[PDB]
C-alpha cells in the first residue's frame, strides 16, 4: 500500500500546471467547460479545480520503487 | 572642535557599510556552494547527491520554519483556543465541569484519525487539556457554583465557559495546523539554510 | 553583448542563480540560463566520444 | 643566569590566566571559573573542578577529548550563542542541518 | 606527601572498574560502591607501595556471555615505556592466555613501543591510556549522549527499514574517545541517543570506520 503523504506537495502544483498549460496551447482536447477565457494558464487552473486534469504523477523513491497517485486525487488547498 | 569631533564619528561608521560587505559575500558564497546540493526525500530523510543519509528526519520532527507561527512551535495553544470560542459562542448548549471534559476529549481523540498523528504531539495537546481542566475546577470552588445548572444567577456560568462543540472543532483545528506544517519533499533545504545564515 | 551602449540586456549573476535554485524552479532556471541565452546544437560520435 | 628565571615550577604550561566570575541573582550569588588556554584535558584533571561540566568554546579540542558527538553540540551551542547575543532571530532548524 | 597522587590512584581504580562494568565484564556491585577511605585500607601509601602492580585488576572475565575472554590491567611503574617491556607483558599475556589487556602509562611510550603495539599480536588486543584520561570517565559528561553497541540482527532490521547499504551511514572514526571507551572494532553500528528539549529523544545511527 502506498505511503508517501496525501498531500499534494507546491512542487507538483507547479510541475502539473506547467504541463498542462503547455498540451492545452497545442490543440490538444479540453474537457472544462470555458467561460470564454483566452489563455492557456487560467484554463489549466480551472481544470485543476474541477479535478478534470489527465495526468498521473510517478513519486519516486531513492531506492528506485514507486507509487503513482492520480492528480484527481490528492489532497489539494490553496 | 564639537563639529569636528563629531565628523569624525560619522566617518568612522561611513567607511563601514562598504566595508562590512567585503565578508559578507564570501560567506555568502562559500555556503552555498558547499551547500546547495541538499534535499528532502519523500521517505523524511535528508540526502546528498550521491544518496547518502545526512538527517533520518529534516530538523528531527519535519517541520519547515516558514510556517512556525509560536516560538519555533507550530502553534500557540492559548490563541487558538481563544479565537475559536469567539466565533462560535453557542448559546444552547451548556458548559463542561471537568470531568465531563476528560470523558469528551478521551471520547474524540481515541479515534484512529488522530493516532496517525506524531505521538509527541498528541501526548502535547493532552498535557495542554489538562492544565485547562485545573482553571476550571479552581473557578467553580472558589464561587462553590453547583454543576446542575440551576443556581438563580445564571451569569456564574459565563466565567469559564467551553462547550462539547468548541471542543471537538479546537481539536480538528489543531489537526490541521500541525497537518500542514511538514517540509514538503523535493524542498531545497540545503539552500535555504545559507540564505538564511548569509542573510 | 555587454552594456547599453550596444543593447546587451541585462546580467542574471550567479546570485540570483542562487535565489532560483531556493525556490526548487528547475524549468525556469533552464529557461532563463539556456533557451534564451545561448542555446546550441552539435554533434556527438557515441563511438569514440 | 638569565634563562632558568623563566623556568615553569608550577602550574599548568599552557594556560595564560585565570578569572574568578562572581554573580548576584536572587537564585544564587555564588562563584565561577573562567580560563583561557588551549587544551581541556588539563584543566579537568584536578582536584576540586567538577570536571563533568566543564565547557570549551573552541570546537576543535572539545572534539579532541569528548569525541565528535560533542563537537556537533559545541557548534549549535556556538552559533546560537554568538546570534542571539547579537539579537538576531534564526530558526534552530536552520542552524541544525549546519552542524 | 604526593596525597593528589594518592586520589589519583584512587580514581583511576574507580573509573576502570565503571567502565569495565558498563562493557559487560565482571563486575559487582559491592566493588562499584568502595569509598577512597575503604581503597586506603586496600592499598598501601604512595612513598610506602610505589607504582607497581599492588591493587590491579585481571578479574574482568567475559561475565556477560564466556568467562574464558577476559581482561589485563597493567600499571607499568617506570614513566616511558620501551619495547623490552611491550616484550615482558606480552609474554606475561601469552603464558596466562589471557586475550585482553588495557594498558595504562605515566608519560607516554617509545617510538618502538608505539608502533609495536599495531601488530605484536593480532591475536591479542592491547588498548592503550595515559592515566591523565581515566581521571573522568567521559560518559559522565554533559556535552556526550548516551551510547549503545547494536547487535547485527538488528543491522538487518534498521537497513531494511530505510532500505539501505551500511556504506549509506554517517561516519564515527574508531580513534575517537567513545570508540575507544566501548573498544569498538570497525564495522559494527553504535545508536547514539541525542536529548531534545522535549520528552522526544532522537535516535540516530552511526558506523564506525
Ligand atoms: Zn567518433
Amino acid at each position: 500500500k502506498r505511503i508517501t503523504t496525501p498531500y499534494m506537495t507546491k512542487y507538483e502544483r507547479a510541475r502539473v500546471l506547467g504541463t498542462r498549460a503547455l498540451q492545452i496551447a497545442m490543440c490538444a482536447p479540453v474537457m472544462v467547460e470555458l467561460e470564454g477565457e483566452t489563455d492557456p494558464l487560467l484554463i489549466a487552473m480551472k481544470e485543476l479545480k474541477a479535478r478534470k486534469i489527465p495526468i498521473i504523477i510517478r513519486r519516486y523513491l531513492p531506492d528506485g520503487s514507486y507509487e503513482d497517485w492520480g492528480v484527481d486525487e490528492l489532497i489539494i488547498t490553496d | 572642535t564639537e563639529f569636528f569631533f563629531h565628523t569624525m564619528a560619522g566617518r568612522e561608521g561611513l567607511v563601514d557599510t562598504a566595508v562590512k560587505t567585503a565578508e559578507t559575500g564570501y560567506m555568502q558564497r562559500r555556503l552555498v556552494k558547499s551547500l546547495e546540493d541538499l534535499c528532502s526525500q519523500y521517505d523524511l530523510t535528508v540526502r546528498s547527491s550521491t544518496g547518502d543519509i545526512i538527517q533520518f528526519i529534516y530538523g528531527g520532527d519535519g517541520l519547515d520554519p516558514a510556517a512556525m507561527e509560536g516560538k519555533d512551535e507550530p502553534l500557540e495553544f492559548k490563541r487558538v483556543l481563544d479565537n475559536i470560542k469567539a466565533v462560535f459562542p453557542c448559546p444552547s448548549e451548556p458548559a463542561l465541569s471537568k470531568n465531563e471534559l476528560i470523558l469528551t476529549t478521551e471520547s474524540i481523540m481515541k479515534k484512529s484519525e488522530f493516532l496517525c498523528c506524531q505521538d509527541s504531539f498528541l501526548q502535547e495537546i493532552k498535557k495542554f487539556i489538562k492544565g485547562v481542566s485545573e482553571k476550571i475546577k479552581k473557578t467553580r470552588d472558589k464561587y462553590g457554583i453547583n454543576d446542575n445548572g440551576t443556581t438563580e444567577p445564571r451569569v456564574l456560568y459565563q466565567l469559564d465557559r467551553i462547550t462539547p462543540t468548541q471542543v471537538e472543532k479546537f481539536l480538528e483545528t489543531c489537526r490541521d495546523k500541525y497537518m500542514r506544517a511538514q517540509m514538503e519533499p523535493g524542498s531545497a533545504v540545503g539552500a535555504l539554510c545559507a540564505q538564511s545564515i548569509g542573510e | 553583448t555587454e552594456g547599453r551602449s550596444r543593447d546587451g540586456g541585462l546580467r542574471l549573476g550567479e546570485m540570483e542563480r542562487d535565489c532560483l535554485i531556493g525556490y526548487g524552479a528547475s524549468m525556469l532556471l533552464l529557461e532563463r540560463l539556456m533557451i534564451s541565452s545561448d542555446a546550441f546544437e552539435v554533434d556527438v560520435c557515441g563511438q569514440c566520444g | 643566569k638569565e634563562d632558568l628565571p623563566k623556568v615553569v615550577v608550577q602550574g599548568i604550561p599552557e594556560v595564560s590566566r585565570a578569572v574568578i566570575h562572581i554573580d548576584e541573582q536572587s537564585g544564587k550569588e555564588k562563584y565561577k571559573l573562567l580560563v583561557e588556554g588551549d587544551n581541556l584535558r588539563a584543566v579537568m584533571a584536578t582536584h576540586g573542578v567538577k570536571g563533568t561540566r566543564t565547557t570549551s568554546n573552541n570546537t576543535y579540542e572539545v572534539e579532541k577529548t569528548l569525541g565528535i558527538e560533542a563537537a556537533r553540540t559545541t557548534i549549535i551551542n556556538e552559533i546560537q550563542y554568538t546570534m542571539v547575543n547579537h539579537g538576531m532571530s534564526i530558526d534552530r532548524r536552520h542552524v541544525m542541518l549546519l552542524s | 606527601d604526593d596525597e593528589e597522587e594518592t586520589y589519583r590512584l584512587w580514581k583511576i581504580r574507580k573509573t576502570i572498574m565503571q567502565l569495565c562494568h558498563d562493557r559487560g565484564y565482571l563486575v559487582t556491585q559491592d566493588e562499584l560502591d568502595q569509598t577512597l577511605e575503604e581503597f586506603k585500607a586496600q592499598s598501601g601509601d604512595k612513598p610506602s607501595e610505589g607504582r607497581p602492580r599492588r591493587t590491579d585488576l585481571t578479574v574482568l572475565v567475559a561475565h556477560n556471555d564466556d568467562p574464558t575472554d577476559q581482561m589485563f590491567v597493567f600499571f607499568p611503574e617506570e614513566p616511558k615505556v620501551g619495547i623490552k617491556t611491550i616484550k615482558v607483558y606480552c609474554q606475561r599475556m601469552q603464558e596466562e592466555n589471557i586475550t585482553r589487556a588495557l594498558i595504562v602509562v605515566q608519560q607516554g611510550m617509545t617510538p618502538s613501543a608505539k608502533q609495536s603495539l599495531v601488530d605484536m599480536a593480532p591475536k591479542y588486543i592491547l588498548e592503550q591510556f595515559l592515566q591523565q584520561e581515566l581521571l573522568i570517565n567521559i560518559t559522565e559528561h554533559e556535552l556526550v549522549p548516551e551510547h549503545v553497541v547494536m547487535t547485527k540482527e538488528e543491522v538487518t532490521e534498521l537497513l531494511a527499514r530505510y532500505k539501505l547499504r551500511e556504506n549509506q551511514l554517517p561516519r564515527i572514526q574508531a580513534g575517537d574517545p567513545v570508540a575507544r571507551y566501548f573498544g569498538i572494532k570497525r564495522g559494527q553500528v553504535v545508536k547514539i541517543i541525542r536529548p531534545s528539549e522535549t520528552a522526544g529523544r532522537y535516535i540516530t545511527y552511526r558506523l564506525v570506520q
